[PDB]
RNA sequence: ACUCUGGUUUCUCUUCAGAUCGCAUAAAUCUUUCGCCUUUUACUAAAGAUUUCCGUGGAGAGGAACAACUCUGAGUCUU
């Protein structure tokens, strides 16, 4: 037990690795089958899974992951060396997303569970894509092989074309979206490692042929596992490895000395339990009591493997073979995740992890005890060693250099390290590993960076958690009973800090909506809401997505905007931004960051505009990645630049605040090109202050964007459903009633099923998967995840059109009604006035 | 009441999708408890067995 | 570097300033880097940009703000600080410091204290807002806040700081909340005549553990001894120390003489023998007490023959006839009858008296309404201490300082408290918002249900 | 008398859950049974017309279901006292049995979905070159080569696998005859139609 | 012909009160 | 600050959900703000008006009822202007309420019978059938006339709309017949007739 | 049995029973005749009764 | 490749039952709402509290079976 901390003092022999997949794909099964190899006295119930690492009430009623866990675990090397392991045990479903991103910051490196059977699917792909991002190593496991044997039946020979077609989309996916050509993946690289998680299978290459050696003795099994995958052959004959098949009806050496045992292993246990499984049970040297052999088809099949395949070294030696440890992987941790950057001191100090160096950690989870009045924090150490009651300085996520007022000073009591369920409690941590602090709930919200006060006064934090998804989805909160309002909002304060990507705001009526992505997202907060942190009756609005605003036409005349003081006069026009350049805003492509002479070269270029005009442009949108534009356009013919820089900046944020709260629907003005056309500064500082500018810039925006004739933009999920082919029909007309256009309709190699990709809008989504489900009799299943904004049917500046209550308006009124009722929630004015 | 009152009934739905709920073919080789196999393969819509048809070789 | 020259100080009015409420953002509902709008009164986001704070300052052209955390003043639009002497009242109504003297001289202070509004009103004695008929709690309070060794301690937060606390502790949030609150009751620079208790409520919910509801009306007994017990639980260390300031200052030292009683359904000669056999003798047992409860004897339940209808008036030294080896007082427990006769051993320097209302009979809950007849200029309970424990004991000379009473049946009722000024000798009831001047005359004219005294 | 189910998913929206779900919300499947309301709440269960529930600021486009609300007990439904979470969906159980007694017990069925190989990119990974330096040991061979891949018992078995709970089991206990309710599973599914 | 008193809810809407009076 | 004046305001439940008042928060607050303006005119020791025991009902933008009570009358009244799709005549619970200038059908009057005015009907019946141990028959069937033509001429129109009525007067008829019938035989009749 | 004995008719929670009995005989005969054999009363199968 | 290992079945009894005692399912009583209502006896249907009944597992004890070696394993078991 004591050997579990002292191996976190060598930061090599410990692995920070994260387990993303789809929904459903083995991982919590492959926890649990690592915590009972590790723990003799942990073992699952014969018909019910173990559901270890999952500890919340409804990860087990739902089934499906709702937290990352953390695991921390000490496993044996092939070699036979204990190695450190920490795991992320991340929910699946694409709702939960943000979960994986709390956990995947914090880890070097990444295990991709992939079903043999399913396939790639989607939360998959866009798994692998965000782990490019934070360029992760990348590690693929593709579980549930007995999928492929106990249930389709498929040949040997084809079972080994369905996992080598599975390999190859994942690389060319991974291609699609990493430049370095590193990130190949294959078995025999030590990369793809395959495994059963029910039946406690886990095997490499090299861990099968370790086991062909202690059968055998005297084998090379990094050399034979060099030549155990592809086109390669073996001939008896002569003992030896061709690239052509020795015979004419030859199998393939991956068949014929991994896939062929296991298949028949597996059929001995299915199959002849009572008339051959002695025989080839003595065979292999497993030895099973008569009791043992009592057991039902699944326990025995269970047992026979782990007394097989023994310990699951092939996962360990994946890991530690491509997935970096700390000491040497927390450069490009820092590289991409510091602000600061690795060229500062403290770059350069926490790049080295050095455990004495200065104390350093990066808290991005929040977890819940019984009681939920007491939050502790969950994060990597990235440099010295925390100690338990020891003050520390915890930062905040919008901590600078220059404002102190984010930091706090809090003393941290106990602290562990969480193994699942149960965590050990520890004196210290040093650096590389997860931990959870205690003590430091109160000023940490969400992201937070950790570090000693009293010394490194020049600390910055790292960039906020970036989420893969837009949250859309939009719930109003309230309480029951007003007297127990204040209990409610304490609530909410919880269950922001419980869940990364939630987001509480009050609007000006005073409703309290929440955030989400999508259902199963806001149905888990709002059973934690009622049930762990506020425990009074909550009323949950009608379910609303939130809206863009933007436009499709040059604005028909300038408009403009002046100062109280009358002496400052803006006038600006507005136009719709250019097809990708806001997906490329979006996507960091272009940032404000870059030297202006590289981004008028991407604009100039790329999109063919003006190169003055590239110069021309000022700043972004609602955020420094916002997907609107705003561009000086003043001729220095007749306007002074110097002197219009002082204003540039007061101008910047007044857009950038326009953009933020749209005219027509209250927020998120999207993909608009604003252009500022006429500037008369005031020659004194006085009359030219932000207090007077920045609220004649917003109003300037608004009457330019308003002028132009503005659209909104409702989110469209793209929904992938796999379904039996006779589903297919029914899924058409489902779509067809909820306004979705089908895309793609492909059946899924290697498998009897089809998956259907198609663009539902997200204000139409809710209920999709529970109609879809229960139509098709639970053969058809759906998961949602935001796709992009697109322009709703209608206009919203058309007032001869009535709104009819409680009735579904069609297309042409849509945008109107998907306002004047948005205005309705929010407290603000029947109609948008022109004038204001 | 020795019978049950037709006002009893639940299965009363205004939506055509679940007044007609898409029945599984239980990969054409299935059969629901009770019914006699040859009416069920006769009523079969058989969209696995035209699939299975033209994928024999 | 432009501070000293701000031309927002005359936006700023002091009217709408309540910062009695909890420091929280009104949009993000968020606890870190508190900042109110003094134009408005409004909690913000905290100084940034793109902050709450400035979302407001440019929409609503609020030029002036307040960080909650910092007691510092601050220019959102222009984002510069405040260093001026004119602002330190407005500091001094959210962080109430009090120094040494002036805490000293509390006792010794007959100054009219005047608000912002005009209405002249004393310290200590500051009308406490209802919010959801829990007036119980806000006069437990209020007579909690005149106890003047009590008032020394919780008044500098440094006091009862500095001590080490269990890290799953929430009671230290509520100790040290009263402490707030209290110090806001006797801070003579009050905007707003009147102290809102809601947060002090708000914290006594969340650690009463849904006891003592914001709306139900709890009794007062039951709460003034559970928040007792709870401030001697929370001071001192990791381990409770023997002499808390809650226990220096209420907690006495009582003798119990219970006797096991036989069966009354016995024979003589068996009840005698049961007597002798060791297990019906009379046993001392020494305890702690916090309060004395007093219990009212039993109402004439009949007209008086001669003036009719006359409201029962019993003497203080009758109920105090209790806690002598003279009057016992046989307890009919459900199991068996006690006869347990109590005696005083060392008397507090304060001394709280809580008179047994709202006693539940056999099929509901009814209340005494029997007056006690007791002189509000002094007590002598030199005559209630066994000769063993008078030696020790030189003042036994009790005055009253609170005064609690209980207008109306149990199922709906207010709660008034009468408090004795030390400065002026002059007792003020108050009830709710409401604050009288009443004459010490007819303190005893009311159903009084907790009494505070000071042995001087 | 079984019906031929391999997966719970069929029991979606028509399982214990959401039974006690629909009891406990007072509303009902509309294949499930219908009951007394859990508690009466005759005044409670038509509120007034507050600004929080305004039938004008609430956007309609399909109708909220009682199966959305029983789904989603926490979010389409007010004061969910006493409900269940239903389980969620399971992994598509796709077991295709063998019709034909010739047949192997192995074999790529036609319901399944042809792999196609392709080849545009031609499959290139690193592995040395043929027949050059590896040579195993001659008693060094394939952990089953004398026993023959499926025997006549193995596609039997590979059903047993996926069959309801009498019969996935060696063996078991002995039930009475009163305690066998042979048409339980018969009204647990869903009424035919027509 | 049961003799009990059914209930007119959902009854005679056809007639008006003022009818079969002079 | 917590918009707790929408909790204690009493609302004639008797109506629909659109024809009952809709507590809007401004309306609410006002409703607030008129009731303690007319509970300072009255000094508290003169008299006094209790909260729980009143309602205010507001026609605004929002509301398109007003809601009244008086003489055993719930009324409300729906003005043509704004949310009366069609002024029909054929339901005799409506009062057509017309203009004395325009000479028009401005708004429609719905009636009620009050739930206290039900109650005291059914505590009648009640105390005039528990009063019959030792009675003549046609001293019960006369009470039951009185107080039936007492309920329906006084709340003549106002029955048609109030079907909870319409159900506890058969039924208290059908329970003078059962008394009737026991006080006959000590056995129900079967096929009773009505003669 | 309800038509055979009337039991119900001294203890009338027996017809939960009954009630359930005859929906049985419904859950069985439109699943016992529901291919070339018509109506008719030729089910045996009264094990769930 | 060895010496000792000592059975399993069945009939009972006595306690404990956590666990779907039971991959099944009853009734009664009581207490709340109810539906009928007119008196008990049947009841309507939901919640709550016990209880009895058809069963069950384990442990321990006492028999018979009935044999009996062994099974099995402690190990040196050996080429
Ligand atoms: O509903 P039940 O009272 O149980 O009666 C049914 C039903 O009769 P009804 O629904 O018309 O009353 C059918 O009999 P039919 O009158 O419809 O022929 C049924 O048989 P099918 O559904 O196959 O027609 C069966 O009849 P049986 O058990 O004689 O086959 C049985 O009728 P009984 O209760 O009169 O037997």
């Amino acid at each position: 037990m004591d050997f579990l901390a002292d191996l976190m003092d060598n930061s090599e022999l410990i692995r920070n690795v994260t387990l993303c997949g789809h929904l459903h794909h083995g991982k919590t099964c492959f926890v649990d089958c690592l915590i009972e190899q590790t723990h003799p006295e942990i073992r699952k119930r014969y018909d019910q899974d173990l559901c270890y690492t999952d500890i919340l009430f409804t990860e087990q009623e739902r089934g499906v992951g709702i937290k990352s866990t953390p695991v921390t675990v000490v496993l044996p090397d092939t070699k036979g060396k204990s190695y450190l392991f920490n795991i992320m045990d991340t929910p699946g479903h694409v709702n939960f997303s943000d979960e994986v991103t709390a956990g995947l910051r914090i880890s070097d490196g990444v295990v991709l569970f992939i079903d043999a059977a399913e396939g790639v699917m989607l939360n998959t792909e866009r798994l692998i894509k965000h782990a490019v991002q934070e360029r992760l190593a990348v590690t693929v496991c593709i579980n549930k092989i007995d999928r492929l044997i106990l249930e389709l039946k498929l040949p040997p020979t084809d079972a080994y074309y369905k996992l080598r077609h599975i390999v190859d989309e994942v690389n060319g996916l991974i291609s699609m979206y990493s430049t370095d050509e590193n990130l190949i993946l294959s078995p025999l690289l030590g990369n793809v490692c395959f495994s059963s998680s029910q039946y406690s299978i886990c095997f490499t290459l090299g861990s099968f042929a370790k086991i062909y050696a202690d059968t055998f003795g005297d084998i090379n099994y990094q050399e034979f596992a060099k030549r155990l995958w592809g086109d390669i052959y073996f001939n008896p004959k002569t003992r030896k490895f061709t690239k052509k098949a020795p015979t004419s009806s030859s199998q393939r050496s991956f068949v014929e000395f991994i896939l062929e045992p296991l298949y028949k292993i597996l059929a001995q246990v299915v199959g002849d339990v009572d008339t051959s499984l002695p025989r080839t049970l003595d065979e292999l040297g497993i030895h099973l009591t008569k009791e043992e052999l009592k057991l039902n088809i699944r326990p025995l099949l269970r047992l026979v493997c782990k007394k097989f395949f023994g310990e699951f070294t092939g996962f360990v030696d994946m890991c530690v073979q491509h997935i970096p440890s700390p000491k040497v992987g927390a450069k490009p941790k820092i590289e991409h995740t510091y602000t600061g950057g690795v060229d500062s001191d403290l770059g350069e100090a926490m790049s080295d992890c050095d455990p004495d160096g200065p104390l350093m950690c990066h808290t991005t989870k929040m977890y819940s005890t019984d009681d939920g009045v007491q939050f502790h924090a969950f994060g990597r150490v990235l440099s010295g060693t925390i100690h338990a009651g020891q003050p520390v300085k915890v930062l905040g996520e919008n901590y600078t250099l220059e404002d102190e007022e984010d930091s706090q000073i809090c003393t941290v009591g106990r602290l562990w390290i969480s193994v699942a369920r149960y965590h050990i409690e520890v004196n210290r941590v040093p650096a590389g590993n997860w931990v959870l602090i205690e003590g430091v709930d109160q000023p940490i919200v969400k992201t937070a960076t950790i570090t000693e006060p009293r010394g490194n006064e020049e600390a910055q934090i790292f960039r906020p958690l970036k989420f893969n998804t837009t949250s859309v989805i939009k719930i109003a909160v309230e309480p029951v009973n007003p007297s127990e309002l204040p209990k409610m909002l304490d609530g909410l304060r919880k269950v922001n800090k419980s869940y990364p990507s939630l987001t509480t705001k009050v609007e000006e009526s005073g409703e309290h909506v929440i955030l989400g992505t999508g259902e199963l997202y806001l149905d888990c907060v709002m059973h934690d809401l009622r049930k762990m942190y506020s425990e009074i009756d909550i009323k949950v609005a009608d379910p609303v997505v939130t809206f863009c605003e933007t436009v499709v036409e040059t604005s028909s005349l300038k408009c403009f905007a002046e100062t109280p003081n009358k002496k400052n006069k803006i006038t600006m026009i507005a136009e719709p931004l250019e097809k990708g350049l806001a997906e490329d805003i979006e996507n960091e492509v272009v940032q404000i960051t870059w030297n202006r002479k590289k981004l008028g070269e991407f604009f100039q270029t790329k999109y063919d505009w003006d190169l003055l005009a590239a110069r021309s442009i000022w700043a972004f949108g609602p955020d420094a990645t916002g997907p609107n534009i705003l561009v000086d356009d003043t001729l220095p013919s007749e306007v002074d630049k110097a002197l219009l820089g002082s204003v540039k900046d007061s101008i910047v944020q007044g857009f950038q605040w326009g953009t933020r709260e749209g005219p027509l629907c209250d927020e998120l003005i999207r993909n608009v090109k604003f252009k500022i056309l006429d500037a008369v500064v005031a020659q004194e500082p006085l009359h030219r202050g932000g207090g007077q500018i920045i609220p004649t810039a917003r109003r300037v925006v608004y009457s330019a964007f308003l002028m132009a004739t503005p659209r909104l933009m409702e989110p469209y999920y793209f929904v992938e459903v796999q379904a039996p082919a006779d589903c297919v029909s029914a899924v058409y007309t489902v779509l067809a009633r909820r306004r979705g256009h089908v895309t793609q309709d492909a059946p899924i190699p290697g498998s009897p099923l089809y998956t259907i990709k198609a663009f539902i809008p997200a204000i139409d989504s809710f209920g999709f998967e529970t109609d879809l489900r229960t139509h098709t009799q639970g053969q058809a299943f759906s998961l949602s995840v935001f796709h992009h904004w697109q322009i709703v049917p209608g206009d919203p500046l058309d007032k001869s059109i009535v709104i009819r209550p409680l009735e579904p308006q069609p297309a042409p009124h849509l945008a109107r009604e998907f306002m004047i009722k948005t205005r309705r929630r929010k407290g603000l004015s029947e109609d948008v006035s022109i004038s204001k | 009441v020795f019978e049950w009152d037709a006002s009893e009934d639940t299965s009363i739905d205004y939506n055509p999708l679940y007044k007609e709920r898409h029945q599984v073919q239980l990969l054409g080789r299935g059969f629901i408890a009770g019914i006699d196999l040859k009416q069920q393969k006769r009523e079969q819509s058989r969209f696995y067995g035209d699939l299975m048809e033209k994928r024999r070789t | 570097r432009r501070s000293r020259h701000c031309p927002y100080l005359d936006t700023i009015n002091r009217s709408v300033l309540d910062f009695d409420f909890e420091k929280l953002c009104s949009i993000s509902l968020s606890h870190i880097n508190a900042y109110a709008c003094l134009v408005c009164g409004k909690y913000f986001q905290g100084r940034g940009l793109k902050s709450h704070a400035y979302i407001h300052s440019v929409q609503f052209s609020h030029h002036v703000f307040l960080n909650l955390h910092t007691l510092k003043f601050y220019c959102l639009p222009d984002n510069y600080e405040i260093i001026d002497s004119s602002l330190e009242d407005i500091t001094y109504v959210l962080k109430p410091t009090f120094t040494k003297q002036q805490i000293a001289n509390l006792d010794k202070q007959a100054k009219l204290s005047r608000a912002y509004d005009g209405t002249t009103y004393l310290p200590g004695i500051v009308g406490l807002n209802n919010i959801k008929a829990n007036d119980y709690a806000n006069a437990v309070l209020q007579a909690l806040s005149n106890v003047p060794p009590l008032r020394n301690y919780f008044l500098e937060e440094d006091n009862y700081k500095n001590i080490k606390r269990p890290p799953g502790d929430i009671m230290f949030l509520l100790v040290q909340r009263f402490g707030e609150l209290m110090r806001k009751l006797w801070n003579p620079r009050n905007f707003k005549a009147h102290v809102s208790p809601h947060e002090m409520l708000q914290a006594v919910v969340l650690c009463s553990k849904k006891t003592f509801q914001i709306t139900k009306q709890g009794d007062g007994v039951d709460f003034l001894s559970w928040f007792l017990n709870a401030l001697h639980s929370a001071l001192g260390g990791t381990k409770k120390k023997k002499k808390t300031i809650v226990t220096d200052v209420f907690q006495g030292s009582m003798r119990i003489f219970t006797k096991k009683l036989p069966h009354p359904d016995l024979p003589a000669e068996e009840k005698e023998q049961l007597l002798h056999n060791d297990e019906y003798q009379e046993t001392m047992v020494e305890s702690t007490f916090m309060y004395l409860t007093l219990d009212l004897p039993t109402a004439p339940l009949y007209k008086d023959e001669k003036e009719q209808l006359i409201i029962p008036q019993v003497p203080l030294f009758n109920i105090l006839a209790k806690f002598n080896g003279i009057t016992e007082k046989e307890y009919k427990t459900y199991k068996e009858n006690f006869l347990k006769r109590f005696q005083l051993t060392k008397l507090p320097p304060y001394l709280i008296f809580c008179i047994k209302r709202f006693t539940k009979n056999n099929f509901f809950v009814e209340k005494n309404p029997t007056i006690v007849n007791f002189p509000i200029t002094n007590v002598d309970l030199r005559e209630y201490l066994s000769e063993e424990v008078q030696a020790v004991h030189k003042n036994t000379t009790y005055d009253l300082i609170a005064n609690i009473v209980h207008d109306g049946k149990p199922s709906e009722g207010s709660y008034r408290i009468h408090v004795l000024h030390h400065g002026t000798g002059k007792w003020y009831e108050l009830q709710d918002l409401q604050v009288t001047d009443i004459l010490p005359q007819m303190i005893t004219l009311s159903e009084a249900y907790i009494q505070i005294w000071k042995r001087r | 008398l079984l019906t031929d189910l391999v997966d719970d998913n069929y029991f979606y929206l028509f399982d214990l859950k959401a039974f006690f779900t629909s009891k406990a919300l007072n509303m009902a499947i509309p294949g499930g049974p219908k009951f007394e309301p859990l508690v009466r709440d005759i005044n409670l269960q038509d509120e007034d017309w507050n600004e929080f529930n305004d039938i004008n600021k609430i956007i309609i486009r399909q109708p909220i279901r009682t199966e959305y609300k029983i789904a989603f007990p926490y979010l389409y439904n007010n004061l969910p006292h006493h409900v269940h979470l239903t389980w969620y969906h399971t992994p598509n159980v796709v077991f295709i049995k063998t019709e034909d007694p010739d047949l192997p017990a192995f074999y790529f069925d036609p319901l399944i979905n042809p792999i196609s190989h392709r080849h545009s990119v031609k499959s290139q990974e690193p592995l040395p070159d043929d027949d050059e330096e590896f040579e195993l040991p001659e008693f060094v061979e394939p952990f089953l080569k004398d026993t023959p891949l499926y025997t006549d018992n193995t596609a039997n078995g590979i059903a047993l696998l996926w069959a309801p709970r009498p019969f996935n089991l060696r063996s078991g206990r002995t039930r009475r005859a009163l305690d066998i309710p042979l048409v339980k599973n018969w009204y647990r599914e869903h009424c035919p139609a027509g | 012909p049961t003799g009990e008193v059914l209930s007119l809810v959902g009854k005679l809407e056809g007639t008006r009160m003022g009818d079969k009076a002079q | 600050p917590n918009n707790e004046n929408i909790v204690g305001y009493n609302n004639k439940k008797c109506w629909p959900r659109d024809a009952r008042m809709r507590l809007m928060k401004h309306d609410v607050n006002l409703g607030r703000a008129v009731f303690w303006d007319i509970k300072n005119r009255l000094p508290r020791s003169v008299t006094t008006v209790q909260w729980e025991n009143s309602f205010v009902s507001v026609y605004s933008k929002d509301n398109p009822n007003l809601l009244f009570n008086m003489c055993g009358f719930e009324c409300r009244i729906l003005p043509k202007c704004r949310t009366s799709y069609e002024e029909f005549t054929h339901k005799d619970g409506v009062w057509n309420l017309q203009n004395e200038v325009t000479k028009e059908r401005t708004a429609q009057c719905f009636l009620r019978v009050d739930d206290e005015s039900m109650q005291r009907f059914h505590n009648r019946v009640r105390q005039i059938l528990m009063a019959s141990g030792s009675t003549t028959f046609t001293k019960i069937v006369n009470k039951w006339n009185t107080a039936l033509i007492g309920l329906m001429t006084y709340f003549r129109e106002a029955v048609v709309n109030t079907q909870e009525l319409l159900d506890l007067l058969v039924k208290c008829e059908n329970k003078i017949q059962t008394r009737i019938k026991i006080g006959l035989n000590s056995k129900m009749p079967s096929r009773f007739p009505p003669v | 049995v309800g038509q055979l004995t009337g039991m119900y008719r001294y203890k009338y929670k027996l017809m939960r029973q009954i009630r359930m009995c005859k929906d049985l005989k419904h859950l069985i005969y439109y699943r016992f005749n529901t291919g070339p054999v018509g109506k008719g009363p030729g089910c045996g199968f009264w094990a769930a009764g």
